[PDB]
């Protein structure tokens, strides 16, 4: 019965992970229409890197002891450098292998073991389903975040808060042995990673109409 | 995309226009990948007209690559042109048929 | 390889061999030569007299040629327009330019299998036939639709 | 109206096609040279 | 299952194609060859986009892929 | 520097160029020690030698990010990779996607 | 089973192989017609070194590091002399030897086994035939990169990229003991192997009409 | 978008080096998602112009 | 040229870079009569002759 319970959970779970991507490459054009890194991508095929905020902190450490603060900001993931642009299917992607071996141990022989044998299969389908669910929302949340992050990241760089990448390229003319040669080595370097800056008297504010 | 793009009016275009002359006005086909002295004396001696240089070339020579099969030479040196960018300048005088390489300090 | 499938999903060599007889007999032009294809039809079966309004028993007939497009794997596809010598040059330029337009935006919205769409239309600039006498039922006034399979 | 194109031959095989396949990028590097 | 139905049969696999050739010189609808253009969009498998599965088997399921990551929806559960 | 010295100073150099076997790759001659790889839905040719891919092709690829490419004369592409069994190609402006078995 | 996959395997790729060789010989004058290596010696009966390039070249070497280059060149065989010119024969030749001694030992015995067993030697045929075509293909990959690198030596050579090979000759009379004589002594080395210049002075170029 | 248009004032149009001739009234529906060249390649051969790259 | 500092170079690129522990840097480049150096989060200018 508890071998029935758990393949109700495989089953269900292997099934709405088969709907839920076939469902997800239904529309596929607006996922990457919505989620270009391409117009973010620096001028140096360089990845922006990623910010966090949080507005109204306060932290009670102990008794008698209050701290508080308006906004807050945090780098995540330091800024790197890409060949490729990332996609939404390293984030979104469901593994599926459905497994389709129930050993032939216990197998209903009476109605009312056929009864509770229906029912442990049906809460393991709801199990499953659950599960997948659950899955799902959390890697939304995670390509969210990460979204969220950079387009962040472009908003403070316009309202001067972080030093934007400064890069250097060292050219050089042929190169190489007698037996093996080179063209134009050309050599790309960061030497600055942004950073926030701190002295807020250059920050600047803005205006709507 | 469109508030943040820069560009240039065709008035301020720092770049080669077409010289025209009948000399001009034939096709080959060329792959290269080194320097450009060379390049531009055998492209004049190829279109029969004389050329020379000023200025001075640096420690390290500017390094150019170019290959296309059936297009003008009038356009091999407008890319040449463009591949040099800033260092380097390109002059055609139809008048006395000559080409004149144009160093910077 | 069961999960390869053995073939290109929604094809039958047989029924594009049949619907291509159907059309052929129906009265409208197929043309194959190598890999590249060209479809011609009437103008007297698809819009009003001059006019750039869809007759409402054609939408069977361009369901009919979005089923036969169906079928292969393109890239581009042209389509273009021709009519007669009528008023102006203007003014038929501008109908087979608003024919092939509208003709084109339904078989977009038809799922046809593609990445490029060309709309063209000329008017009455290059005929294909001396005898012009007949007006909207003379077959220079035209639609082709044309493209390049490949692979 | 049974539809064909002109050019039908003998059966082929893939590895003369590959050769052709070597074959032509062998002519053509060779006649730029 | 005829790839050149209605018409006179197979003639020869193109393998620079990938595809059968008809007795009137048109494309089957078949393939001869698995290294043909296939728009595939769904796939099976676990441990996707990323290195795959590890090569170590576990006294559990618990699969972990070759980029560090765990996979619980391919692993068992409780 | 002492017998108990605290540290050597670290250094730093030029980054090396780029790695040789690309070139047996794109001109189709494996790798030697190498083993071939099973691809299937499109038009390329794989190979594992030192826990990374080289692959063969004329496409364009998306997903996993290469390591180091080489580009050929008539434009014929060897990519160098990270291991992984998936691909995503642009062919003309429409996507696809590769499977390779045998990992 | 296995055994029926094994001599499917065997059989189809000795039947491949054997039909591969006789229309390679069905081509006999077009191969060294087309691959003459003996128009490509150069005059002191020696075969020429073997180039190879590569276009737009660039690396991530790790992460905030990339390296890029237009071109590239190698040399893949060093120059040697020959006694005789290489042919195809020794590039493309398929190793035949027919099998003759299929040992069947299991055997199916219901109408069920003998199915599976005549569509797993299907499988097992179908293999082989891969495996054949296989091998020729890295084969001919291979014999292409080597008469590519030839042709690329001759490419630069006449680029006046690469310095060609320098090659003494010391010659002696009369020679040897009272008991064997040689009459003449012609003994010749190469003094140096061709080898890229990287002074680019001496660079000419190339035009077509 | 509205504030980074805000804090950076336009300053031109790519309509000066882009003008409009005939046979440029045709119309088109696509979908690419590839390199550029050719797509470029195609549009050129739409509109029986000369194609340059540099 | 080879420059001793303790700072980081910015504008040209070096050609081969060394640093102790203490934090001295050392660079080698090609010659140049700029440099450009930030230092704790502001960007200065230099004129080197040479």
């Amino acid at each position: 019965k508890e071998t029935a319970l758990s393949v109700g959970a495989q089953a269900g779970l292997a099934w709405r992970a088969k709907i839920i991507d076939e469902q997800l490459n239904k529309q596929a054009r607006n996922l990457d229409a919505i989620y270009d890194f391409n117009s973010l991508v620096l001028e140096h095929n360089i990845l922006p890197p990623v910010l966090l905020e949080g507005r109204n902190t306060l932290n009670l450490a102990d008794a008698q002891s209050i701290r508080i603060s308006d906004r807050t900001y945090k780098v995540a993931k330091q800024a790197h450098f890409i060949t490729t642009p990332p996609t939404w299917r390293q984030y979104l992607w469901m593994d599926y292998v459905k497994p389709e071996a129930p050993n032939v141990t216990l197998l209903p022989k009476t109605k009312a073991e056929k009864e509770i044998w229906c029912i442990y299969t049906e809460r393991g389908w709801k199990n499953g389903i659950d599960q997948a669910n659950t899955i799902l929302e959390e890697n939304i949340a995670r390509i969210k975040e990460d979204f969220g992050g950079m387009i962040l990241y472009r908003k403070l760089l316009a309202m001067n808060m972080v030093s934007p990448p400064y890069v250097s390229h060292t050219d050089l003319g042929v190169t190489g042995d007698g037996s093996e040669i080179h063209i134009d080595d050309r050599v790309l370097r960061i030497t600055a990673l942004p950073e926030l800056n701190v002295n807020s008297a250059e920050w600047r504010a803005a205006v709507a109409k | 995309a469109k508030v943040e793009k820069v560009i240039t009016p065709p008035s301020k275009d720092n770049t080669l226009t077409i010289p025209n002359a009948y000399n001009l006005q034939a096709r080959a086909s060329v792959d290269w990948s080194g320097p450009i002295e060379e390049l531009t004396a055998r492209i004049a001696k190829a279109a029969h007209f004389r050329f020379r240089v000023l200025g001075k070339s640096p420690s390290v020579p500017v390094l150019i690559s170019i290959s296309t099969k059936d297009e003008s030479l009038a356009e091999i040196l407008r890319d040449i042109d463009y591949q040099a960018g800033k260092k380097a300048s390109i002059h055609v005088y139809p008048n006395s048929q000559v080409v004149e390489l144009r160093y910077a300090k | 390889v069961p999960k390869l499938p053995c073939r290109v999903d929604g094809a039958c060599d047989a029924t594009i061999i049949k619907m291509m007889t159907d059309l052929n007999k129906k009265g409208i032009k197929v043309a194959s030569v190598g890999q590249n294809y060209l479809i011609s039809i009437p103008a007297s079966a698809l819009f009003a007299d001059q006019s750039p309004r869809l007759n409402w028993a054609s939408y069977s007939l361009l369901n009919e040629i979005a089923a036969f497009l169906k079928q292969f794997r393109k890239i581009a596809i042209t389509v273009t327009s021709y009519s007669s010598k009528y008023v102006s040059v203007k003014r038929e330029r501008a109908l087979t330019l608003a024919r092939s337009r509208v003709v084109s935006e339904y078989l977009w919205s038809q799922g046809v299998d593609s990445r490029i769409i060309f709309t063209q239309g000329l008017g009455s600039d290059k005929p294909i036939t001396s005898y012009t006498l007949g007006g909207d039922r003379s077959p220079n006034a035209r639609v082709e639709i044309t493209f390049r399979r490949a692979v | 109206m049974k539809f064909k194109k002109p050019p039908i031959n003998n059966p082929s095989d893939d590895a003369t096609i590959k050769l052709a396949e070597a074959a032509v990028s062998v002519s053509d590097s060779m006649l730029e040279m | 299952d005829g790839c050149c139905s209605k018409m006179g049969g197979i003639n020869y696999c193109d393998s620079s194609a990938g595809r059968l050739v008809c007795n009137n010189g048109f494309y089957s609808t078949c393939y001869c060859t698995r290294h043909a253009v296939m728009d595939l969009q769904f796939l099976m498998g676990c441990c996707l986009w990323h290195g795959g599965v590890y090569p170590q088997l576990n006294s559990s399921g618990l699969v972990v892929c070759n980029d560090g990551y765990v996979s619980e929806e391919c692993s068992l559960q409780k | 520097y002492g017998p108990n010295a605290k540290s050597m100073p670290t250094e730093e150099g030029i980054p090396p160029s780029a790695n040789d076997l690309l070139l047996h790759v794109l001109e189709g001659v494996p790798p030697p020690g190498s083993r071939r790889l099973v691809v299937s839905g499109g038009d390329a040719r794989a190979w594992l030698s030192n826990e990374k891919m080289y692959v063969r092709t004329n496409l364009t690829i998306l997903s996993p990010g290469w390591l180091a490419s080489m580009t050929s004369a008539d434009g014929t592409h060897a990519y160098e990779m990270q291991k992984s069994p998936v691909l995503l190609v642009s062919w003309h402006g429409k996507v696809m996607q590769l499977k390779v078995e045998g990992l």
